[PDB]
């Protein structure tokens, strides 16, 4: 299936830097596999909730939990 | 003072279904390029046709102003199939034939409930083929997670 | 020597752990966030506060977003230590959550008790009890302020804070039903306590104040929140007896992608009693001595982990009559399920079956969409009520398939289901997707 | 139910012990369909 | 209501799509190559009761984290006479980097911190490492381990890069208490023959491989760290005939995560509550020998709020109320429920400015460097309850406490704030002074 | 109010909220592959009974497997206080075989050691409830016990074993049932006449994947970074009344090791890691006239009282070089788990981590013994001079001594938990490293 | 009098004490179409 | 369930198709042999689909 399905990300008991500190990536802001404090949507310029690739908006998660995924 | 806004229709993007593109299932195959899929229940009587606004291909006029919401999402037409003016097997013929209705309700005939982008094939020509009025999408009953059969609007 | 002697010893098997490293542990990057402040503001309670009364509050538009809600109560003891059991929780019979005139959710005192029994733990659970009961051997006439937190989805995390700023035209309300009676406060079993005080109540909402860019954002943009809801029905228990194992086919009248089911059996007379009474320490009023009775609990010790006094022998869930999983013993739902899925300890008489990998989390992790199941059921087999509850030899020395003769008093069955829905806010108004 | 005082003086949430005899429930719904007649024949448009 | 809304007849069918992630197959991150070693430091000065000693952390590894101060003590009396004596012994510890004080903790802070933020078995294990908890008798000898709680002593994420500090030394200065309860003094009475403590300081070092070690050695680094601010003050002591009140200036600076405080009787370490003739509340409590002027040292702490002295409190910023006045039990039970999840002993209070004050990640702060008038306003309970009569205590009201509660004359106010420890060109210090 | 905090904005806020990266007021969710979990019973080959070796084979009912729970039904061969985690004792060991290869193996003692170090609070209590009788049950009582397995795939969804990708390899489990279980079929060395044989069943929780995930598992090669337990038993250099014995134990381990763990024990009494004494809970009848220090209070076999522990101090050598400075046994018992786990470890159980967080799945530093030609654990024992029958002798003793009964702890159990790679390809699976 | 047999000619009554519905709601697709109302709402108010 | 009572059931959509339906009854003899005639058949007075 043509989809970049990543591995699992579980709540780990240790903080970890992604070794890419000069360019702050946006896919690591919501990755719970590294952070341990709190979870929030990444805010873009002018405080706009920028959804990173792979994740989904709450409406898309509701559609995937009720109606179903695709192939 | 801040300028007031009108309908502001919501349109999604067409998706890749494998070797072809088509509009997602909660939406309709509206217009083209800039406005490919309608999401809301009403949309902008797209001008592109043949040229002509009806309304176009998959939606029908309602009695309103604000062109942005003059067509209602989820309809088609009698669409002659073989020798009879039947709706597609997955469509619901409202009964508004044309002659017993006014202009707006006469056009709103087939109620394409749950079948806005794909329908099933019909036993019309004795061969189980794509309905006369739609594009022949390459999927079949054996193919999983793709219940749609040759169809696109 | 020292740490360097380990560090230097890099082999082939270490490539999987440290070769071409992606991360480190020795420098944490912290994420910059928006400005916000949290203020605890008292809400107005309309209606008369008292036992059995219904009161309500409309949450004022003071902050921009809201989360935590705590209902304060001032109660007095109508008897000595041992007469109450989570009385502030018992008093708050139920709470309804309404947004825009639409019912979003509804919790019950028993839910709060079930939820706690199943999902809180360790010192959290203890600290919780300290806010809802008297736990320092207090005596009759003692006065105490209790704090009952609400557990609606927005009361658990900032991530789900309700955007009051985005609800220009819609009010958010809480309706609170106060119990007609609270054990050890205004009634000792069935007996009213003369002179008992009426409760004092206060509703506190912790508000989030945002900075200008984010306040504006919330006020202008549509917002969708994936939320939790509680479904609940009361059922009559197929009460077991001395000569038989009752069984029961319970229709699970639930809808939506359910995260988990939870249930308990209880004696509706005594709040929080999910097990049979017995003359063993902590299992009944006066247990262990001559004055012991197995008609009344030691209220202060109502909860227990002694499964012997529970009534479920076994159970299974079925969807349209097909088994959801193989039949397991009641102790499987009481001990293993929460071990696996929660990590706490669940009191006897309280059961869980999760459809989720992590039922306590925000993120969906497997659900049962009961809106697609024409006939979902719960099949319960009860234990035989043959144990003479007044005789410890019979109570403590018995087998798996039996329980107390007093277990037949657990005539109520409460089945809960927690599921996921979407709360939508647009252009100043909101309510649920379905 | 055999004691008028028990019945006549009771509360909103209670009823007669004999009320357990009302075990059958009849649920009705009145709706609109379309009856069409044409060319000497007729019937309903929807299920 | 002329705004635009969406019907959403099939909004969710429209918004679905392909899976993004799978739960059943984990990818582990490849980490850097490092090793951990526990190395003893040399302590300068004579260690003993009341002495001031210090140590310089040796440049043995590259980064440091955990620090444990070991002490060896012998009981000067029987079980029931000591209370966290190794915690009491380390009167204070000061962290100096480059000669600049970075932080400083006090025995009372360790007690407050623990009482407020540790929990469950961690709290118990902590107690095992600082006290005698198995009914040990006079002469019993134990080695105690007092972990330090500086920012780098809690996470590797803030490991202090000694390697990056080539021109600056890092030192710890430790003050040992003149007296330790149940070890060298029983209340005010010295214990003849009591031994002086043995002391040892251990630092756990991180050894880095070449690539990471080099980056630390050469690059500038900014570590987000937590500092303690603290000062003691006189309490507006309550009495039998009155509810004392007090306006306390809060001389704090920096973006503060939270404030914490306690009231205490400076006579007895860790005593944050009143004494009474109820079990555990005083020496001999519950018996004829009970004295409500001396604590049961082994049971000094309690959750019985009846013995606490704060009726209510509020914090004002720039002279204005920051939140509505709440009862002392709010600060003691609810704040911790919401913000920590553990259980806080009576007499210990918290008010957070942060969503999660117990963690490392910033979650809202109060910048006192931008506040002209920060004031803590306290109202005390009336000290009218006769502590020698259990009925008087156990059956009392919300606004009163023990007559012995007037002995809690000292007030300790603590605050934790976020600063930045900057390291560059072999030197370092704080980003901000105030 | 809250606004007064927001306005207090300046230079020191920049590093916390300047250029915000995330907002805590909005949850982000991830679309996860749809799946379901079903509990399916596996059968047992061989006769179930004490001393018998039986086994199962996990069928391919689902695609991936995680949790495995072994159920046992046991009776009490004596009264309360005569058993100690008997279902744990009973399951002497479990061997994990894939394709005929031994992947791993757990031992009853390991389950006890593992629990002692890594479970905690109510997780630990709930666990005890599933393996023992904890409600003062009496002789003849019968209960179903649930003993979860702790193989790498039994701890997290992340390591669900890919039965799906193992077309040609079966996954089997061999379970050895102890010939004797205390308080069930034996009482110390005596058999219990009439004792019942156990009923046993093995339950496996299966994960059902959707079409897309299923396809990937079938077509892609896989590798998992998994845990293994290495274990050998050694004789203890038994200490005595007049001496501190010492011992150099070769650590015959290989692979990247997360941590070492060990204990000393009395082979006769399961879970006994400490000396017996006439102090409450430390021996059968402790505290009274009937006390004996040759038999434990089985129900209280474990204790946090180190005075009864045998080890004085220890160090680990790698190739004859010290790895860290010698630390006291109390350092391994209390500090190590404080730092690395956050729970409380009972006396007689020791831990040394090479990892920052050994309690997690993510590797965080390892000692690769495949690159250490000769690792050694060097142990020093306490002097066994304390007369265990004299409560004062024990309770008032010194750091370097223990009970005369500590010489009964003649066995040493050393464990090492390490990381290997399970490779799956062409329908077959097995480990990457010997 | 027998409370096992009705007075057939007087079977109908307006005395709600003898009715069994405490409350009800119509739920569409799993969610309340209106707030729960008492049985007397459906019996007296709706038709009023 | 009893004599003269009317009972009913909805068939769940458990499988895909349904065929046979068997109604089980447990009856006892109120007299000796020769007193009954297909009594389970008599008992099921009627069935409506």
């Amino acid at each position: 299936p043509s989809y970049q399905i990543r591995n699992s990300k579980h709540h780990t008991q240790l903080p970890m830097r992604s070794l890419n500190e000069p360019p702050p990536m946006v896919e690591d802001l919501v990755d719970e596999s590294l952070f341990e404090g709190l979870q929030g949507y990444p805010v873009d310029e002018k405080l706009d909730l920028l959804t990173p690739p792979g994740t989904a908006t709450p409406s898309s998660e509701w559609a995937a939990i009720n109606y179903g995924l695709t192939n | 003072v801040v300028k007031p806004q009108g309908y502001k229709p919501e349109f999604v993007n067409r998706v890749n279904f494998g070797k072809f593109w088509a509009c997602p299932e909660g939406t309709t195959d509206w217009g083209s390029e800039d406005k490919q899929c309608l999401v809301s229940q009403y949309g902008p009587m797209m001008w592109r046709n043949k040229w002509g606004w009806s309304c176009p291909a998959g939606s029908a006029p309602n009695n309103s102003d604000d062109w942005n919401q003059k067509c209602v999402q989820g309809y088609s037409m009698k669409k002659l199939i073989d020798g009879q003016w039947r709706c597609t097997d997955t469509e619901i013929d409202t009964g508004k034939d044309w002659s017993n209705s006014d202009w707006f309700t006469a056009q709103q005939q087939c109620d394409r409930g749950n079948n806005k982008v794909f329908t099933r094939r019909m036993y019309i020509d004795g061969k189980w083929q794509c309905p006369d009025g739609t594009w022949d999408t390459g999927f079949t009953w054996s193919d999983g997670e793709n219940g749609g059969k040759q169809c696109k609007y | 020597a020292g740490g360097l002697s380990q560090l230097v010893a890099y082999g082939a098997q270490d490539v999987y752990l440290t070769g071409n490293p992606q991360i480190t542990f020795f420098k944490t990057v912290y994420r910059r966030y928006t400005n916000f402040a949290i203020e605890s503001i008292q809400q107005t309670i309309n209606g008369s506060v008292g036992f059995g009364n219904k009161v309500s509050t409309q949450i004022s538009r003071n902050g921009d977003l809201i989360t935590d809600i705590v209902v304060e109560f001032v109660l007095t003891k109508g008897g000595n230590g041992g007469t109450t059991y989570y009385p502030a929780e018992e008093l708050l019979q139920d709470v309804e959550l309404e947004i825009g005139g639409q019912r979003i959710d509804k919790h019950y005192n028993d839910w709060f008790r079930t939820y706690d029994a199943l999902f809180r733990m360790n010192d959290d659970r203890y600290n919780y009890r300290r806010m809802t009961d008297w736990v320092n051997n207090e005596l009759v006439g003692a006065q105490k302020r209790f704090y009952v937190p609400l557990i609606f989805f927005f009361n658990q995390t900032p991530g789900l804070a309700l955007p009051l700023i985005a609800l220009q035209y819609h009010e958010v309300k809480l309706y609170f039903t106060l119990a007609s009676q609270v054990q050890g406060v205004n009634y000792n079993g069935s007996s009213a306590i003369a002179g008992a005080a009426q409760p004092t109540m206060s509703v506190w909402v912790d508000y989030i104040f945002l900075d200008t860019q984010e306040r504006t954002r919330f006020a202008q943009l549509p917002h969708e929140y994936l939320i939790e809801q509680l479904q609940f029905t009361g059922s009559e228990t197929a009460t077991p007896s001395a000569t038989t194992q009752a069984s029961q086919n319970i229709r699970l009248n639930f809808n939506h992608p359910t995260k988990y089911l939870a249930w308990n059996f209880n004696n509706p007379t005594n709040y929080g009693q999910y097990t049979a009474l017995a003359n063993i320490p902590g299992a009944c009023s006066g247990a262990g001595t001559a004055a012991a009775t197995v008609t009344t609990p030691d209220y202060g010790n109502t909860g227990t982990y002694n499964e012997q006094l529970a009534v479920l022998d076994s159970a299974k869930i079925q969807l349209n009559g097909q088994d959801r999983f193989a039949t397991r013993k009641g102790s499987y739902f009481n001990k293993v399920q929460p071990y696996q899925s929660i990590g706490g300890v669940t009191p006897a008489g309280v059961y869980l079956y999760s459809f989720a990998l992590k039922p306590a989390g925000r993120q969906p992790s497997g659900t049962c969409n009961f809106s697609r199941i024409d006939n979902a059921t719960l099949s319960l087999t009860y234990k035989t009520c043959s144990i003479d509850a007044t005789s410890p030899a019979a109570v403590l020395g018995n087998t798996e398939t039996v329980t107390a003769n007093t277990a037949t008093l657990l005539t109520a069955l409460n089945i809960y289901a927690k599921n996921y829905n979407v709360l939508r806010i647009m252009s100043g108004m909101g309510g649920l997707a379905y | 139910a055999t004691s008028p005082a028990a019945v006549l003086g009771n509360t909103e949430t209670v009823t007669a012990n004999t009320a357990t005899l009302l075990t059958a429930l009849n649920i009705y719904a009145k709706n609109y369909n379309v009856l069409r007649i044409m060319s000497g024949m007729g019937g309903l448009a929807y299920a």
